[PDB]
């Protein structure tokens, strides 16, 4: 139902999502990413939610997870690609005032200086 | 006026199932996508609660939804008897949540308001937490 | 362990909501179109059956599906709270129905039958009636 | 849940028939059909189950149905297209010997005078 795909460029760990983000499915990102954030240096961190068909609030959990994992090494977190009912779920919660959505990988990694 | 309910393991590989399979009845209706999104997320959250709260993920608890429909209205139920809740003014309270430790958002309630014409959540400590959403 | 209970009205328009419910929670177990196909269509012979001799097509009537699945079994129970069979032994006779009026053909348990390992019935007259089919 | 397609060949009815056949669907074909047979002097029927996805007995029960009538004017009932799952309920109902097949449609009328 999730499938994962992850790639780290410089000091940025990029997560693309392809399927249901719930609390089932919730839980593989979450080992893999702070397992990935164990493993190496990464001060920031890009969700596409490209090709996400749906999301629930145990979604907005694990990415809030990962916002003050990001945010105890002075690093940003931006979404990018976010569906219309994803970014709803967004505005509900009030996190429009806590990570950075851009339109695609390209802008958020443009939105972190990386070469 | 048509009917439908489903219970099942306390799994969360269950938990798309569920919506799924509601999503299918609810489908007659021939409803807006946008629709169909609130009340697979709706679902989906009222039956996180269930199995990772009410029954603290034990596999054994035995989640309850139902589904009635009448008037074109819908009459979404989800129930479960576990632990239930303390404080139902607590709870609504937006952002709340017990687990915080499960990196629980606590917005799981909020969500089912946004989407939801009307909710409804009745609970009692040790008898399990029933709640009623309704869409019109 | 794992397992579901799915009660739906006596309609005719939920069978085939019935029969993918049954059949999806089944995918569980990694089966083939040939053990899906099997399986989906032992279920729409059991339950339009609960529908048409037990729930004479009164929307009204409950009908009740147990799929619990353990180890490699597919324990499924279909089930009635209807008119139940006065003659087992006689309708579990090849090609012996009791509407030749909706055109039925009694091939409602050797499909069982055949597409199942077991099928075993119990049925009181009043009483309603209640279909053991397995499968591994 | 049933896409119908009737088509009238002279005396041959041709029932194209895509989507699920079950209780529900096959009597709203067992009900366009013999719409058919009373407005018009159906002899023989091609029945098309090319784009079928499912069946259960109903669908043997519907189409043994269509024969009688079909017996009657001494005519032929003709099911192309098979699936396998399917031909495993005519091999399992014995509606075989009542019901013949053919490889596709154009052999179903080749059998019936065209
Ligand atoms: N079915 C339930 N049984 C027991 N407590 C519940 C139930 N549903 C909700 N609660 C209580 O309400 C709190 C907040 O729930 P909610 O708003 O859905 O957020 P979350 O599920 O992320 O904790 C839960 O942490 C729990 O204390
Ligand atoms: N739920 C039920 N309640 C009462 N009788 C039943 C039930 N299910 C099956 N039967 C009896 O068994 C007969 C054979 O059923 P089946 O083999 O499925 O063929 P059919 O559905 O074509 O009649 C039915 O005609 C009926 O007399």
């Amino acid at each position: 139902s999730l499938a994962i795909d992850l790639e780290v460029k410089q000091d940025v760990l990029i997560v693309r999502l392809s399927g249901e983000l719930d609390h089932h499915t919730a839980e593989e990102l979450r080992e893999q990413v702070t397992d990935v954030l164990e493993n190496r240096a990464i001060r920031h961190i890009v969700l596409n939610l490209g090709q996400l068909t749906f999301m629930d609030s145990s979604g907005l959990g694990v990415i809030l997870g990962r916002y003050k994992q990001i945010k105890n090494v002075g690093g940003q977190m931006v979404v990018c690609a976010v569906s219309p009912a994803v970014k709803r779920l967004f505005d509900m919660s009030g996190l429009f005032k806590i990570i950075r959505v851009e339109a695609d990988e390209q802008f958020a990694l443009q939105a972190l200086g990386v070469a | 006026r048509n009917e439908m309910h489903l219970q099942f393991s306390a799994r969360s590989e269950n938990e798309s199932f569920a919506r799924v399979t509601v999503a299918a009845f609810v489908a007659q209706l021939d409803p807006t996508m946008d629709e169909l999104t609130e009340i697979k997320t709706v679902v989906s959250e009222a039956v996180t609660n269930a199995i990772i709260h009410g029954y603290n993920n034990d596999p054994n608890g035995i989640v309850s939804i139902s589904v009635i429909i009448e008037d074109g209205v819908v009459h979404l139920t989800v129930r479960d008897e576990g632990v239930g809740i303390p404080d139902i003014e607590e709870a609504r309270q937006p952002l709340f949540t017990t687990k915080p430790e499960l990196e629980r958002s606590g917005m799981g309630f909020t969500i089912m308001e946004n989407f939801m014409d009307e909710v409804i959540v009745e609970s009692e400590v040790n008898k399990g937490t029933t709640v009623y959403l309704k869409k019109h």
